[PDB]
């Protein structure tokens, strides 16, 4: 069980691997805020028609 | 010594003309791809202090909800009205909160 | 006969434990195949997409 | 290239359609995703205007 | 005495080795068939106590 306890924490190692990696992206993330933005205001419109 | 000198000097001399034979254009777009290449390692070292840095926080969660556990050991022993027993969950409840705060010294340092 | 009660329990609660035991083993392997396949999946379409298509 | 430019602008035309379809359905993210789609078109309808106004 | 204990760290670097060699996943199934086996010689010593009971 302790050997297998320190293989899980290899699935939690993984995890924040994905986290670390996805950070990479954080310069461009601005776009994404934009975007995100501007779908929202359109669909108030919608909404609001 | 004076023979290590002489010695690296006829070395050096044929080491020179092999540098003299190779054009310094095509060495300067090879050491622009050795350079690249060297990004790449550099890269994945850095992405694993990444993975090491969760996994700190990993330990840090798996002592800090070992430490609730302990806590409702003690609240089931003082139910019980076995207070010896409620002291000593909460001496591994005292280390488990100790060596949480040095994962977060050594998180907050990673 | 009272020892024998208390074995026979005791028998039980072996098995009980050794039979959980086994569950989570099954689960905690394909944990770890599972995050072995995302992680190789992940960063090797990701390199490769950004790579190919910057050179050309 | 004029051609091309008819294309592209119908197309992003269309794509505006399927992001008044998700609206009405309440697919909010569906009508981003046509947006984008629509983006594209328009920015590389605006390159084919100016290649168009060069010919 | 000293000599027990450095003793026992030169055997034990060269044990700890061999334990690093082995996969822990295949250890803790093995471990798990082990255990396994100690409960079939449980079973056989519980059997035997019926069996001197009815004695």
């Amino acid at each position: 069980f302790e050997r297998m306890e320190n293989k899980v924490l290899d699935m939690e190692a993984t995890s924040q691997a994905a986290g670390e990696l996805a950070g990479f992206g954080i310069e461009n993330q601005f776009a994404q805020l934009e975007a995100s933005s501007g779908v929202e205001d359109e669909l108030a419109a919608l909404k609001a028609s | 010594g004076l023979f290590d000198r002489l010695g690296r000097v006829v070395r050096a001399n044929l080491n020179d003309l092999v540098s003299k034979a190779e054009d310094p254009e095509k060495v300067l777009e090879q050491a622009v791809i050795d350079m690249q290449e060297d990004l790449v390692q550099l890269r994945q070292a850095v992405a694993r202090t990444i993975a090491e840095e969760k996994r700190t926080e990993q330990r840090l969660n798996q002592d800090t909800q070992e430490a609730k556990k302990w806590e409702d050991r003690a609240k089931l022993a003082l139910t019980n009205g076995e207070e010896n027993l409620a002291r000593e969950a909460l001496a591994r409840k005292k280390s488990l909160t100790d060596t949480a705060a040095a994962y977060q010294t050594q998180l907050a340092q990673q | 006969r009272t020892m024998s009660e208390n074995l026979r329990r005791n028998l039980a609660a072996l098995e009980a434990k050794i039979s959980e035991a086994k569950t989570k083993k099954n689960m905690l392997q394909a944990r770890a195949k599972a995050a072995k396949a995302n992680a190789e999946l992940q960063q090797t379409l990701a390199a490769a997409a950004a790579a190919a298509a910057a050179a050309a």
